[PDB]
Parts: structure tokens; C-alpha cells; sequence
């Protein structure tokens, strides 16, 4: 009477989908991406990502890209580091792209696995412990460049105002900009002036990223900025997130993917906790603070629900927060975020959630 | 009723050992996207309360993705050990698939049972 | 000042060691064996076993054998079913033995992965889904025989009184006995008369195994026996585990590796629960019943602690029980078992625990 | 305890304590390989009131121990201060980089 069939597409429209990267740290060889509908909390499917996978969605919304490591016998045998291309609607494997055996194995910060604005290149962090940035040509399905200039730097911040340019944060407190040619090789590069004191005021790597500038928060609650609207990157800061009452109770940021920018309003979202001191920089949010980046003033503060990571959808004015297992959905169209729902048990050990792209820009 | 079919107590799930596909992005008779149906399965009969008839149910798995982890069931009505192999549910019915990794399990209605 | 060293042996003597096979069903590609000291609950080490591993210790106590499945890309690519030989004291991999791609994938009943009494051959269950019993010559490192004569049968019960003989339970309600030759190939075989009615009184596969006979319990609380003191297996039963008071409360057995025999006393240990009906044969133990197999009477009943599986050590007069995550250690030197300790969090999803062998082969 | 995340020398551990995994603070559990590199922390020893440099070597080539998970962050810094960073796999230079557990090895004052 009935027959079990495969070949099916994800049941909910792309515009409803979010991606929860479950590291499954307790069983890290079985990491995976869980696909959820953020409107109703429904589980839609998943993509297996082996040991410590990383994930992003193609800017055009058609494909899921993963990065992972295999070994012939898991804990022994030959290593294969790969990027995989998966169909977004069928959640099927399409293509493996071979990487040199040095892709970063680490927690899922957004900046370790990114793409150029034009979507033609995947840009990823290598650490073996030799550091460089690797470039994958999506069209060709090939690893095409290894950016030596990035040794001693960390993470990738794409420039949304240019098709194939990105920045990385260097160990001297400045930023390195890389501009790729149409073949994905380095065409030019530039180093900014020093933005922050590495010893005295280290920044979290997560950018609050605007179209032509990026903001960063520091371990002590200062804000730095990099403006890339012109030919060269202009840096500034610090300004403090903290008023006098804030400072008196030692409020500071903490988290992983801990900031976000709502580009239309210029509001920056930051996870914060009181009683800050050495060693608290990854503490769960006691609060989410909402900062106006033009006025440099806090415009809202709400309970943090122990969140550690966030992401923002510009188009729908939404912020997702994630405490490691549960995803909170907030309407951020107004200065005070409004909690819409919580998706419980979205992951066992996730520090990264992302929206499916809507439109193509 | 989505809520109803997602319960281990749903009538046709009477010998399910595994995660219900209907909670994993599929349905009772379709694999979640990117998982492959098993060509073989364990079988059992389950009594349908709505018409008072017993039906042969084929408990096919979906395969080639890692464990869904949602809606785990371990129901054992009429289940028998491996010396009655096609009635036995403590084995992976993905065992003959191109990829044997177990993702979720389904309950597919074959037809009326022999009385 | 200090240096990190490796290459160390397990810190407790072999006589203290037990093996908890953790299927990790929620992440079944990362199954593993956890090694514990039963005297103090100390975690001693582990052996990774990939997808749905099976495990046993060599009869001479020198090696750990595992059985597992790999694929080149875990969820795609070519399949490799293997036995691995691991050193028992160093917990290191020694060698892989290739199997045909049909080793049993299923829950960890003892009888799916066994060895001949002499320890020369590993004897394992296959399902393609046609069933057969595979024979591996450990020293040669080769799969040497496929006992397709066991089609329609299931599980391996070694005869502890002969070097290279084992039995399996067949769909005709009898046992099939296989005797291997010097190279591991089948030499002779025989089918018993019918022991149990498959339709009317199905047995659990787990034997309560003596040196010359095996007892089995049924879904309805009866006991059957297969005597292999001679070359022809002689079968008997049923006798009931249940008195009239027991019957009135519908007590029945339930569990996985649910029985055991203390050979010196003839006491059989069985997991039982009240209110038995169709579908309750894998329910956790409300009680453990202790039966004298000679007098056919119950001699003790104790709380079951929701146990599902057990194992017996003959020389130290111990029983271990396991509820899926915790292991209970009992002294069974007297008819009434005495609970000595519980090891909490020994596994996430284990249905099998085993002692390190101490007799010698 | 030394099996507690609050033990003084475990002040920048992101991982499972090897002393809970069949090893000790300075020895890998049987069959896991010591990492040659590590992140480094500075931890206060209450016994003598002095700070010690601690090298957080991993043990590698076996799957996750799962016991005594810690996420302490004293003096930990991001990846642009590479060897002070503990959100990367310090098994990365091992023959097999599967992460098993983390040790807390005293380098000196
Ligand atoms: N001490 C580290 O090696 C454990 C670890 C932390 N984050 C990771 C990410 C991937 C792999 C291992 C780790
Ligand atoms: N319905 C089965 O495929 C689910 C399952 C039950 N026990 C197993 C053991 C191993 C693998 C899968 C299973
Ligand atoms: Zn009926
Ligand atoms: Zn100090």
C-alpha cells in the first residue's frame, strides 16, 4: 500500500531556515549541522560533518558548504581535509574539494570559514600550527591559494563593499587586508595602522560587521573600529561600552560569536556579564546590551538567557541567540529586542547559528 | 496528526527501535532529505484501533546520515529474536545499504495481516 | 618541573578490570569500550570502535578484540568491516583483519562476537541479511571460514568444554553445533532435536552457560537446557521460573544479556519484572531472581535497579549488572547477592559489560 | 582534588582532564599520544603563593574521553596570540589529531 521514498526536499521555504552547527564535542567525530525552521521550531534535516565540522551557506542560497576532516580509520590512517558542497534543498552531497591537511580544527567562530562577497571564493583559516588563509575556487572546485602574508594573523572578515576582499586580525594589533584577483590569487594587500593594544586591550575576533566598516569589542568593554570605505583601512578606538555604574559592577563582554550589527539602525548587540576579571571572557551572557554606534550610548539591556553566540538577519530584523543547546529568536526591529520563541534542544554543543540567506545581497 | 504520529504509542509504531523519521525532517513514509531508504526491513503486525484490523508494517530505515537523535522509540510488540530474523529489531536494517549508517526508522503499511 | 609522557600501561592489574561497551547510540559512529576498575570505580582507559563496535577480551587475557565498520567518508564511500586486535595493557592498536562487508550491525549481545574456547579463532555473527557465522584465525590475521550452514540461525554459544566448538540457535527451535578443524574450517556439525516452540515459547538468546550445558529462559518465564557433555546435544524443558504467586502477578523475564550462571553452585541469575505481556521482553529488571537449577526453585530475589544486562565472574563470585549507564557490582558467593558498589556514568548507552578473563586459557 | 576544574593548575583547560581519563596530570591515558605543542597558561598555586607557567598538552589519537570537561580561561587569548589560545585543537601536530584529553604540565615559575 505504501512505499518509503527518498529524494525529497526540505519541507519549509528557504526563508524560514536556520543552521545550528552542532560540534557534539563529547563525540566530536560526529559533528553535524541541524537545519531548523525558526518560525515554528521544526527540525527540517541535517548534514553530517565528521570531526569538528564547520559550515556556511552560499551567498546565493543554493548550496551548503562544509569543511571537515576524515581519516581512513578515524583515529588512524591517512588524513583528508575537505570542503564539501551540499545541495541546500535536497541536503545531499555534491562535491568534495581537497584541502592541504592543515585546516583549522577549533570551535566554530564565524571567521574561520567564510566566503567572498561575490560568492566565488571560500576563504578559510589554516592552523597546523602553521597559519595562513586558504582560498577555494567554488566554480573550479579547487584549492587555489594559500596566503602566506596572513601568518601570525587570525580569522577572516569579508568586506561587504568589495567582491573579493577580506581582512584578518594580526598579532601586532593591526589588520591585514587581502584583495584577490579573479583567479583567487592575492592581487594586492595592505596593513592598517595598529588598532588595539594586544597586551592591554585584546579584542574578541567576532566582528560587528557593517557594509563598509567593522566594530570589535574588547575584553575590558571597549570598542574599536575599522573603516574600509576608502582605499585603505582606517582604524579608531577605543570608546567604552560602559557608563560609571556599569564600571562599578565590573561589567564586561563575554561569549564566542558574541556581537552583531543591525546595519539599518547602527545598533550593536553584545553579550555582557558583571564581575568581570581575568578568565571571564567566555562567560554566558547575563544580559544583551544594545548600543547605538553613532551616539556611543546603550539604548537597551535585556536578560541574556545564558547566551554565548548570536547572529543577525538584516532583512527580517531578527537576532538569534544560542546558549549551547537552545536557540532564542528575537525581533530587533525596535531598540528593545523582543523574544519571540525558544527552540529547545536544537543542539548538544553548538556555538554557532546562521540564517539561510534571502535574496542575493 | 503530526503530534500523534510522532509518539511511540502511535498504532503503527508497535515494533520501532530507533528514531522516528517523522521527527527527523521526513514523514512516516518518506526519508528526511539526503537519507536513503533501506531495501530490507523487519516486519510486524500492528492492530489498528480505528478499524479493528491488524496490518503488516514494514520498518524500513533511512540510511547514509548519522543518528537523527529525535523521538527515540524502543517498542517491541510481537518482536522476536534474531533466529526469527525478519521479526527482529535489535539489528540495523540499513545493513545492506550502500551506506549502512543508521539515520532514522519508518513504519510503512504493507497491507492487511493474515488473521 | 614536568614532562608529559605516553606509552603507559593500564594502571590497575588485569584482575580488577571490566569492559563497558558503550554503543553511544545517539552518536553511533563514535562507539567505544570503557575500561573500569570494578574494585573502586576508577576509569582506566578506552578503545575507540567507530560505528556500532563489538568487543571481547582474548581468553588468555592478553588482547582486546573489536569488530566495527568504517567507510572512506563515514556516510559515503567504500565499506570496510574489520576485526581489530588491541594490546590489553597498552590499549593500542596492533592489527586489522579484513571481513566481508556483512558483519552484524546490532545491539551488543555477547553471542554476536565470541571466540573458540582455545582462543585461536574469533567467531562472529554475519547478516547480509542472510545469516552466517564468520571465523577469523587471530594469529594468521585472516578471515578463514564462513559458516553458511548457520543460515536461519542466530548467535554464537561457545562450548566451554571443547577447544573449537560452538552452537547457534535456529529458526526450527533447535540448536546447531559446529566443530572446526585445525585451520578453522568446518569439520562436523549436528542439529539437536527441537528444544523450544518458536511460536509458542520463544527463548531469549542469552545463555546461562555452564561448562557442559546451557540454560535459556523464555518470554513466558520457562527454562530450557541444552546439554553438550557429549558430542550429541540433548535438549530439555520447559520448567517454570514461576510459582503460583508469581504467575498471578504475570512475572516474566526481561532484558538483553539478561541471565548468568554461577557454575560452582548451579545458581542461575535472571532479570524479571511484573505485569508481563506481549512487548515487555526488553523491560528493565524490577528484580533479580536467583534460581537453583538442580532443585528448580528460587533461592533469592532482590531489587533489580532497572538493570538490563549482566555478567558473572566465576572465581571471584561476582555479578555485574548494567542499566544502560551505571554498573552495579554484587558479591554472589552466597545465595542472596550483596550489592558492593555502583559505578555511575560508566556509559551513555551500554547493554554489555564483561570481566577481564583471569583463569588463563 | 586534581580531578576538579577548580584545581589550581587547570586554570586554562578547554577539554577533558586526562587525570579523569585513565592518565594523570602529566601522563597520557594508555594508547593516546602526547602532543608536542600546547597552549600555555599562568596559574596561581595556593600552596606557595606563586604563579606557574602551565603547558596544556593534549593526548591524542583516541576519541573524546568525555569525563571532567573543563572550560577555564585564565590568561587565555584569541587566535592572533596563537599559543595562548585554547579554542583550537592542540592535537593539530600529532600523527592523528583526534582529541582525547588535556593535561596540565608544570613548566616552572
Ligand atoms: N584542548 C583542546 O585541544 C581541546 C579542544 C578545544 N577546542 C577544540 C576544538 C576542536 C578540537 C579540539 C578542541
Ligand atoms: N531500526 C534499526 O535500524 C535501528 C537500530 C536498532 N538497533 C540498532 C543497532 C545498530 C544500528 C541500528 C539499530
Ligand atoms: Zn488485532
Ligand atoms: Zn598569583
Amino acid at each position: 500500500r505504501e512505499v518509503l521514498t527518498g529524494g525529497h526536499s526540505v519541507s519549509a521555504p528557504q526563508e524560514n531556515r536556520i543552521y545550528v552547527m552542532d560540534s557534539v564535542f563529547m563525540h566530536l567525530t560526529e559533528s553535524r549541522v541541524h537545519v531548523y525552521d525558526y518560525t515554528n521550531g521544526k527540525f527540517l534535516g541535517m548534514v553530517p560533518t565528521a570531526f569538528n565540522g564547520h559550515v556556511q551557506v552560499s551567498n546565493d542560497g543554493k548550496k551548503i558548504y562544509t569543511m571537515t576532516t576524515y581519516h581512513e580509520r578515524i583515529t588512524r590512517g591517512k588524513r583528508s581535509d575537505v570542503v564539501e558542497v551540499w545541495d541546500a534543498d535536497k541536503l545531499t552531497f555534491e562535491k568534495e574539494i581537497s584541502l592541504p591537511p592543515k585546516r583549522v580544527q577549533g570551535l566554530n567562530y564565524d571567521g574561520l570559514f567564510r566566503q567572498t562577497t561575490d560568492g566565488k571564493f571560500i576563504v578559510l583559516q589554516n592552523a597546523s600550527p602553521a597559519t595562513s588563509i586558504g582560498i577555494v575556487d567554488v566554480a573550479k572546485g579547487d584549492y587555489v591559494e594559500d596566503v602566506t602574508a596572513a601568518a601570525g594573523c587570525w580569522s577572516v572578515i569579508p568586506q561587504p563593499n568589495r567582491p573579493r576582499s577580506f581582512m584578518t586580525i594580526c598579532g601586532d594589533g593591526g589588520l591585514l587586508t587581502i584583495n584577490l584577483g579573479e583567479d583567487g590569487k592575492v592581487a594586492s594587500q595592505s596593513r592598517s595602522k595598529q588598532m588595539f593594544s594586544v597586551k592591554d586591550d585584546p579584542i574578541f575576533i567576532a566582528p560587528a560587521l557593517d557594509k563598509d566598516k567593522a566594530h570589535f569589542v574588547s575584553y575590558y568593554g571597549n570598542v574599536y573600529s575599522a573603516d574600509f570605505s576608502g582605499d585603505e583601512v582606517k582604524v579608531d578606538g577605543p570608546w567604552s561600552l560602559l557608563n560609571d555604574e556599569d564600571k562599578a559592577k565590573n561589567w564586561v563582554p563575554g561569549g564566542y560569536n558574541l556581537v552583531g550589527l543591525h546595519r539599518a539602525s547602527g545598533r550593536m548587540y553584545v553579550f555582557m556579564h558583571p564581575d568581570g576579571k581575568e578568565g571571564t571572557h567566555k562567560f554566558p551572557a547575563a544580559e544583551i546590551w544594545v548600543m547605538d554606534t553613532k551616539t556611543k550610548q546603550r539604548v537597551a539591556r535585556i536578560p541574556g538567557r545564558d547566551a554565548l553566540s548570536m547572529t543577525i538577519d538584516q532583512q527580517r530584523n531578527l537576532m538569534l541567540t544560542l546558549d549551547g543547546g537552545n536557540v532564542n529568536v528575537y525581533d530587533i526591529s525596535q531598540p528593545e529586542p523582543k523574544l519571540l520563541r525558544t527552540i529547545e534542544g536544537a543542539a548538544e554543543a553548538s556555538l554557532q547559528v546562521q540564517f539561510h540567506p534571502v535574496g542575493g545581497t | 496528526n503530526e503530534d500523534e504520529v510522532n509518539s511511540c504509542d502511535y498504532w503503527r509504531h508497535c515494533a520501532v527501535d530507533g528514531f522516528l523519521c517523522s521527527c527527523c525532517g521526513g514523514t512516516t513514509t518518506t526519508c528526511p532529505p539526503g537519507s536513503t531508504p533501506s531495501p530490507i526491513s523487519w516486519i510486524g503486525t500492528c492492530h489498528n484501533p480505528h478499524d479493528g484490523k491488524d496490518y503488516l508494517i514494514s520498518y524500513h530505515d533511512c540510511c547514509g546520515k548519522t543518528a537523527c537523535g529525535r523521538c527515540q522509540c524502543n517498542t517491541q510488540t510481537r518482536e522476536r529474536p534474531g533466529y526469527e530474523f525478519f521479526l527482529h529489531n535489535d539489528v540495523n536494517w540499513c545493513m545492506a545499504n550502500e551506506n549502512s549508517t543508521f539515520h532514522c526508522t519508518t513504519s510503512v503499511l504493507v497491507g492487511l495481516a493474515k488473521n
